[PDB]
């Protein structure tokens, strides 16, 4: 059996900070030996393969392949356990008996690959996932633009800004937040199996707000955001062109 | 739970484990438990011995002197007991061969970090159990004296980490006993710490 321990570091931070937080979690269980809080202990005894947190709930995913979701709160109280949950716990309205093999998080809506590799969506505001009445197999209601209606799905990872699937035909997907979905015309791309990655399979992913690495069998492969440092070397290159040495007449077209 | 029981010091608490394991080992049932107990590892790699030892580890003086949640007395004598217990149990005699060759990520084996850390009450039960297991063990293809130096000192280490070295090696800071005042001694810079050249450490300091 194991224990669902929450930590919190204030950001920006330092590691020994962090290893003082990770020393207070040690001291209580070898000083208070306190009994754990009534919300998680249903996966005392279960096995959890993942879990993440989002804006408002965390979520875990299960070796059996259930998943479920609660809502949190940090206490400021505490800020200056520092984490307190509800006392009703959401477990996935599985209603097809499907179950799945990764999760991911993004600010407006949970993700989750069946083992069929579908994709589903989740909202932290709606009580069920998404569901097309038209296609029993689309529970993203993107996976059209994407291409993932017929792709299965095999990995998966998704922080906040971004989410990057692998298929079992190693063609990546990458899609956004919806609050981006608007300028996500430069930030997303469909299902492809670029020519950077043939050759060899994506063993994980790597998501972050920012980007995405793909781990691969003898490589490693990333795109997503630039750091701000290249992004002005990129910047000042581009100024430095333009400024760089005019017959206007009629008719020409100027900036 | 039991790995929790050492750190904690519930000397009751272990000893009633070590009952029912035993129990366990004769009745042939539940055996795979023994064994994953035994695998149990902290931080560091340390295993259960190596929890014991790091236990017993001083924190003043002012105990010793007094000497010449668990409190600080309890923590000391039911570490101590716990160590000796482990060791004289039978659940474990065929398995405290392995546990104190076993090296951490330090690569001391329990009585070398007894040594290490100042705990030789810890470090001369370690040694006296020592002894007893590799006299046990005399039927094997080995040589006693191959298994006694591995719990004590394996081949291979640094002799400069050898427990009768460091043991001799293991000074008090002059500061135990000049305070600030100024004394003639022997001084040193040290840059990994940040100790520039205007701050130093004394020749003991730097050794340890």
């Amino acid at each position: 059996m194991t224990s669902i321990h929450f930590v919190v570091h204030p950001l920006p931070g330092t590691e020994d900070q962090l290893n003082d937080r990770l020393r207070e979690v040690s001291e209580k269980l070898n000083k208070y030996n306190l009994n754990s809080h009534p919300p998680l202990n249903v996966l005392e005894q279960a096995t959890i393969k993942q879990c993440v947190v989002g804006p408002n709930h965390a979520a875990f995913l299960l070796e059996d392949g259930r998943v479920c979701r609660i809502g949190f709160s940090v206490q400021p109280d505490r800020l200056e356990s520092p984490v307190s949950l509800g006392e009703d716990l959401q477990w996935w309205p599985d209603k097809d008996g499907t179950k799945f093999i990764c999760i991911g998080a993004l600010y407006s809506e949970l993700l989750a690959v069946s083992s069929k590799g579908e994709l589903y969506q989740w909202k932290w505001s709606e009580s069920e996932p998404y569901r097309n009445a038209q296609n029993p197999s689309l529970h993203h209601p993107r996976a059209t633009f994407l291409g993932l209606t017929n792709e299965k799905i095999v990995l998966l990872s998704a922080n906040s800004i971004r989410a990057t699937v692998a298929t079992e035909n190693n063609k990546v997907a990458t899609w956004v937040d919806e609050t981006l979905s608007s300028v996500a015309s430069k930030l997303e791309h469909t299902a492809q199996t670029y020519s950077e990655l043939q050759g060899e399979r994506i063993v994980s992913l790597h998501c972050c707000a920012l980007y995405t690495c793909a781990q691969l069998e003898n490589s490693l492969y990333w795109w997503g955001v630039v750091p701000f440092s290249q992004r002005k070397k990129m910047l000042e290159k581009a100024r430095a062109k333009n400024k760089k040495p005019p017959n206007i007449t009629v008719g020409t077209q100027v900036c | 739970t039991l790995m929790q029981h050492i750190l904690r010091c519930d000397y009751e608490a272990c000893r009633q484990y070590l009952m029912n394991l035993e129990q366990a080992v004769v009745l042939e049932q539940n055996l795979q438990m023994l064994q994953t107990f035994i695998s149990h590892r902290c931080d560091g790699n340390r295993n259960i011995l190596h929890a014991c030892v790091s236990v017993c580890f001083p924190t003043s003086n002012k105990e010793t002197k007094e000497e010449e949640v668990v409190e600080s007395k309890d923590r000391k004598a039911n570490a101590h007991f716990i160590l000796k217990l482990l060791c004289d149990s039978v659940v474990l005699q065929p398995y405290l061969r392995e546990l104190l060759s076993a090296k951490d990520a330090r690569g001391m084996t329990p009585f070398m970090s007894a040594v290490s850390g100042r705990a030789y009450p810890a470090a001369i039960t370690i040694l006296e159990t020592a002894q007893k297991i590799a006299k046990a063990e005399i039927s094997s293809s080995e040589k006693e004296e191959d298994v006694f130096m591995g719990m004590v000192c394996p081949s291979g280490t640094n002799p400069d980490d050898s427990p009768l070295y460091v043991l001799c090696c293991n000074d008090t800071c002059s500061f135990t006993w000049t305070g600030a005042e100024h004394i003639n001694q022997d001084i040193f810079e040290c840059r990994t710490c940040g100790l520039l050249e205007s701050l130093c450490c004394c020749t003991e300091c730097a050794r340890v």
